[PDB]
C-alpha cells in the first residue's frame, strides 16, 4: 500500500483516538464547574463530594486530550505538505486563533485549577473551572471552522500566480454555516458524553450504596447528569438536522452515501475523470452509528428516571440490572462522537477540500478544491508505517491505561470528607486515589 | 517594514517565548532524576512545572500554528522535510505528558518510576531533537524547485556534525536554564542539591553551545552574528555565574537571555531566507515566496496585536499566583 492510504490511515487513528478523549473534556469541564459553583452557593458537602470525584475524572481526561492534540496539529503539515500549503493561507488562521485564545486559556486556568485551590480566592477557583470550560467550547469552534472550511470552502480565492486558496473574507469563513452548524452539534456531543457518564457512574454507585451523608452526593450528581444528558439530547437532535439540511446542499454526496451514481457521473464529468464517491458502508454504518448510541445514552436516562424517581432505591434483581446498564452506558457517546466524525471524514473523501458547489460557476474560486493523492506530502512509505505503527502502539498503551486509572477512580469512590481540609492538602481538584497504592486495599 | 518581516519577527517571537518556557520545563524534567535522587525531592522538583508547563507546551502549539498561517510553505516544507526528527519530537511530548499530568493519580512507587521513565524521555528526546532540526534548518535542506524536501534521501544528509553539535548545545542550554529556575521556584535542601549539580551543567553548556553558537553565526550568519554569538555565550557565563553567586533570580534572568539569544541568532542568520536550499538547482524560501496573503498577514495582524499581550498578561499572572517557592519534606 503506497504512502497515501498509510497517511490517511495515520491521521485517522490518531484524531479518533484524540476525538476519544475530547468529548469528555467538552461536556464535563462545564459539569465539575456547576458542581463546584453548588458547592460554593449552596454549601452543601455532597456538592463538594461530587466536585472532587468528577474532577478527579476530569483531570485524566484532560491529560490525554492535550498529547493526542499536539500530533494532530503537526501532523498537518507532516503528512500533508502539499494541502498545508494550498490552505495554510486561509485555513492557518482558525488553528492559530484557537492556539492562541482557547488553548492559552484553558491550558493556563486549568493549571490554577488543579494547583491554584488556597493560592486564590475559592469564587476565582470556580472562575477558574468556567474559563476551562467556555476555553474547551471556543477551541471547539475555532477547529470546527477550520475543518468546515475543508468541508465547505468560503471566504476564499484562489491565486494562480501561488497556486493557492487565499484568505479575502475573514468575516465569511468565521461565520461560515457548516460551522456555525457544527460547532454546537459538537458541544452537544460532548455534554452528551458528560453527562451519560455522569448518570452510569452515579447511579452504578447509588446502587453500590445501597447494597453496603457518605455517599449522599451520588442522587443529586445523578440529577445534574440526568439533566445535561437530556438537554444534550435535545441539543443534539436540533443541531443534527440543521446539518442535515446543510449537508444536502453544500455535500450531496455525503448524504447520498448515508443518487450515488448521477453525482459521481456529474463529478467526473466536471473535475475530469477518476473516482469521487467516499466509503459507502463506512458512512452508512457511522451515520447510523452516530444515532444508536444516542438511543442508548436516551434508553440509559429514561431507565434511571424510572428506578429513581421521589429518592427511590431499586433492592432486587432490577438494582443490579440497573447497575450493569448503567456501567455498559458509558462507552455510548464516546462511541456516537467517534462515529459522527467517521463519517463526516469518510464521507469528504476524495476530497481534503470540498469544492463549494456555489463556487462552481466563480472562476476566481472555482480552483479552491483539492483531492487526497494531491495534497499529501511525498514520503518513504516505511517512515509513515514506522509513524503509524509508533502512534498506534503509544496510544493504545495510553488508553489502556485511562481506562484503568478511571476504573480505580471510580471504584475508590466519593471522598470521606465534605470539606477541603488543610491537613492532607485536598480540595475540589484533588484526584480521589492520589493517596492510595495502584491496587487499593478496600 | 513590511508584513512579512514583522510575521518572521513574530514567529521568532514565538520559537523564542517556547524555547524559553520549555526550556526549563526541560531542564526541569531532566535534572528531577539527577537532583532528587529521592522520592521527596524529584517531586517537588517536578512541581516546580507542574502548575504551570501546559501553558509553555501551549507556546509551542501556536507557534506552529502561526507558522502554518503566516508561512504555509514554511510549515509544509519544514515538517515533511523533517519527518522522523518530528516523529520523535512528538512521541517523547506525548510520553512527558502523560507522565507530568498523570504523576499524581496514583500514589505507589511502581507508577512513579513509570511516571519518571516518561518524564525522562519527554525531558531527553526533545531538547535533542529541536537542536538537530534548526541547525538543519540553519544549515540548508535539499530543497526542490517546487519547495519539497525529499526527506528519505534529505534524512542521511541531516546526520551530519553541525546538526549533532546543535542538538548537544540545545540539551546543554535547557539543562542549564532548567537548573536556574529549580534554583528560583525551589527552597530547602533541593535548592542547595541544584546548586551542587550546577558546575557539571554549566561546564556542558559552555564547552557546547559556545562552539555551537559560534559556528552557527560565523558559518552562517552575518557580520554581528559573531557579536550575537558573545552574548549568548556572555549570557550563558552570567548565568552560570549568577547562580554561585546565589543570584538564582538574575541566573534565571541571564539563562533567558542566552536563550531567547540563541533563537534570535539562528533567525537573524537565516533572514530574509525561511528555509535555505542545499540543492542548486532547488530554490531556498524567504519571507516572500514562502508567505501567505496581505489580507491574511492583515487578518493575523489584528488577531495577534489583541490578543497575544492579554494571554501574556494573564499567563504572567499565573506564573505570579505560583511565585511561591516550593519546599521538600524529609
Ligand atoms: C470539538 C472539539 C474538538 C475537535 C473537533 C478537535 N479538538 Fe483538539 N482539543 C479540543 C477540542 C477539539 C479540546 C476539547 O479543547 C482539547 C481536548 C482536551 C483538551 O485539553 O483540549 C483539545 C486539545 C488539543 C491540543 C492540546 C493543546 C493544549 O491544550 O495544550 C492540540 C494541539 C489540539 N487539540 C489539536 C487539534 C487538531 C489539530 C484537531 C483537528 C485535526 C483537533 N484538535 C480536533
Ligand atoms: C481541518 C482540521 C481537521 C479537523 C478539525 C479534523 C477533526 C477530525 N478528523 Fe480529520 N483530516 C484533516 C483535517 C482535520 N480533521 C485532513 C486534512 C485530512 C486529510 C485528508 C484525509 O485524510 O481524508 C483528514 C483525514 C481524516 C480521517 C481519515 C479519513 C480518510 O480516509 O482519509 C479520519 C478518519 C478523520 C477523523 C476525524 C475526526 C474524528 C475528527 C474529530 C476530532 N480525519
Ligand atoms: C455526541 C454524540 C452524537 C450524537 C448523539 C449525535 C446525534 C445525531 N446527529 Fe450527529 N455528529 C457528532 C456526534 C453526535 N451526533 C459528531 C462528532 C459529528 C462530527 C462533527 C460535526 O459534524 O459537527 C457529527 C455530524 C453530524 C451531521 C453532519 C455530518 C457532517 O458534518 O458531514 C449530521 C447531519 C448529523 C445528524 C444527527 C442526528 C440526526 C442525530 C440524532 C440521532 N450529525
Amino acid at each position: 500500500m503506497d504512502v497515501v492510504d498509510i497517511a490517511r490511515w495515520q491521521f485517522g487513528i490518531t484524531t479518533v483516538y484524540h476525538f476519544i478523549f475530547v468529548p469528555l473534556t467538552i461536556g464535563l469541564a462545564p459539569l465539575v464547574a456547576i458542581m463546584q459553583t453548588f458547592w460554593q452557593v449552596t454549601g452543601k458537602e455532597h456538592w463538594y463530594r461530587a466536585t472532587r470525584f468528577f474532577g478527579t475524572v476530569l483531570l485524566i481526561n484532560f491529560a490525554v486530550g492535550v498529547a493526542t492534540g499536539i500530533v494532530q496539529e503537526f501532523q498537518f503539515g507532516m503528512n500533508w505538505s502539499e494541502y498545508s500549503r494550498f490552505v495554510g493561507d486561509v485555513f492557518g488562521g482558525p488553528l492559530a486563533l484557537e492556539g492562541l485564545i482557547a488553548f492559552f486559556l484553558e491550558s493556563v486556568f486549568l493549571g490554577l485549577w488543579i494547583f491554584g485551590w488556597g493560592k486564590i480566592p475559592g469564587w476565582l477557583h470556580t472562575a477558574s473551572i468556567w474559563i476551562v470550560a467556555i476555553a474547551t467550547n471556543i477551541s471547539a469552534y475555532f477547529i470546527i471552522v477550520a475543518n468546515s472550511f475543508m468541508q465547505h470552502p468560503v471566504g476564499a480565492e484562489y491565486n494562480p500566480e501561488t497556486g493557492r486558496a487565499e484568505l479575502t473574507d475573514f468575516w465569511a469563513l468565521l461565520t461560515n454555516s457548516t460551522a456555525l452548524a457544527a460547532f454546537p452539534h459538537a458541544v452537544a456531543g460532548g455534554f452528551l458524553t458528560a453527562g451519560t457518564f455522569v448518570l452510569g457512574i452515579s447511579g452504578w454507585w447509588i446502587i453500590r450504596a445501597h447494597r453496603q451523608s457518605k455517599h449522599s452526593m451520588h442522587r443529586p450528581a445523578l440529577w445534574v447528569g440526568w439533566w445535561t444528558t437530556v438537554v444534550s439530547s435535545v441539543a443534539l437532535f436540533i443541531t443534527g438536522d440543521t446539518q442535515a439540511k446543510l449537508m444536502f446542499v453544500q455535500q450531496p454526496m455525503k448524504m447520498a452515501s448515508a443518487g450515488v451514481n448521477q453525482l459521481q457521473a456529474a463529478a467526473e464529468q466536471a473535475y475530469g475523470p477518476g473516482n469521487y464517491s467516499p466509503n459507502l458502508f463506512v458512512t452508512y454504518w457511522s451515520f447510523r452509528a452516530m444515532i444508536g448510541l444516542m438511543l442508548g445514552s436516551l434508553a440509559i436516562a429514561a431507565i434511571a428516571w424510572l428506578l429513581l424517581r421521589k429518592k427511590r432505591t431499586p433492592t432486587g434483581k432490577i438494582a443490579r440490572l440497573f447497575q450493569i446498564g448503567s456501567l455498559i452506558a458509558i462507552p455510548f457517546p464516546f462511541l456516537a462522537n467517534s462515529a459522527g466524525w467517521i463519517f463526516t471524514e469518510m464521507g469528504r473523501q476524495p476530497w481534503v477540500v470540498h469544492p463549494n458547489p456555489e463556487s462552481a460557476g466563480d472562476a476566481r474560486t472555482e480552483m479552491i478544491r483539492m483531492t487526497v493523492d494531491m495534497g499529501v506530502s511525498d514520503h518513504a512509505p516505511w517512515q509513515v508505517w514506522l509513524t503509524l505503527i509508533g502512534f498506534t502502539i503509544l496510544y493504545l498503551i495510553l488508553f489502556v491505561v485511562w481506562v484503568w486509572l478511571i476504573r480505580r477512580a471510580v471504584l475508590i469512590g466519593p471522598p470521606e470528607e465534605g470539606a477541603p481540609s488543610v491537613e492532607a492538602k485536598t480540595g475540589p481538584a484533588t484526584p480521589i486515589g492520589s493517596d492510595m497504592p495502584m491496587t487499593p486495599l478496600q | 517594514m513590511d508584513h512579512n518581516t514583522f510575521w518572521f519577527i513574530l514567529i521568532a517571537f514565538l520559537f523564542s517565548g517556547y524555547f524559553l518556557l520549555e526550556g526549563f520545563d526541560f531542564g526541569v524534567g531532566i535534572l528531577a532524576p539527577i537532583i532528587g535522587k529521592d522520592s521527596a525531592a524529584r517531586n517537588t522538583v517536578i512541581r516546580t512545572i507542574g502548575p504551570v508547563w501546559d501553558g509553555n507546551e501551549v507556546w509551542l502549539i501556536v507557534a506552529g500554528g502561526a507558522l502554518f498561517a503566516a508561512f504555509p510553505e514554511w510549515y509544509a516544507t519544514m515538517f515533511s522535510g523533517m519527518y522522523l526528527p518530528l516523529f520523535l519530537v512528538l512521541v517523547s511530548l506525548i510520553i512527558r505528558v502523560v507522565g507530568l499530568e498523570w504523576r499524581k493519580k496514583v500514589d505507589d512507587p511502581r507508577w512513579q518510576k513509570w511516571s519518571d521513565r516518561a518524564i525522562f524521555i519527554g525531558s531527553w528526546t526533545p531538547p535533542l531533537m529541536w537542536g538537530f532540526i534548526f541547525a538543519n534548518i540553519l544549515r540548508g535542506m535539499p530543497i526542490k524547485a517546487d519547495h519539497t524536501i525529499d526527506a528519505a534521501a534529505a534524512l542521511p544528509g541531516m546526520v551530519n556534525v553541525f546538526a549533532i553539535l546543535g542538538a548537544l548545545a540545545f540539551t546543554a542550554l535547557f539543562a542549564l536554564h532548567g537548573l536556574a529556575f529549580i534554583r528560583l521556584k525551589t527552597a530547602g535542601r533541593v535548592r542547595t542539591d541544584a546548586a551542587k549539580a550546577a558546575p557539571g551543567v554549566a561546564l556542558l553548556a559552555a564547552v557546547t553551545g559556545g562552539p555551537f553558537v559560534l559556528w552557527a553565526a560565523i558559518a552562517y550568519g552575518r557580520s554581528w552574528s559573531w557579536i550575537l554569538a558573545v552574548l549568548i555565550i556572555a549570557a550563558v557565563l552570567g548565568g552560570a555565574f549568577a547562580l554561585i553567586k546565589d543570584r538564582d533570580g538574575l541566573s534565571f534572568l541571564s539563562t533567558s537571555v542566552a536563550v531567547i539569544g540563541v533563537v534570535a541568532l539562528l533567525f537573524s542568520s537565516l533572514f530574509p531566507n525561511v528555509m535555505p536550499t542545499t540543492l542548486a538547482d532547488g530554490v531556498s524560501l524567504d519571507i516572500w515566496n514562502a508567505s501567505a496573503s496581505h489580507y491574511a498577514l492583515t487578518i493575523l495582524t489584528w488577531t495577534a496585536a489583541v490578543i497575544a499581550p492579554l494571554v501574556v498578561l494573564y499567563q504572567g499572572w499565573t506564573y505570579w499566583v505560583f511565585r511561591k517557592r516550593l519546599h521538600a519534606e524529609p
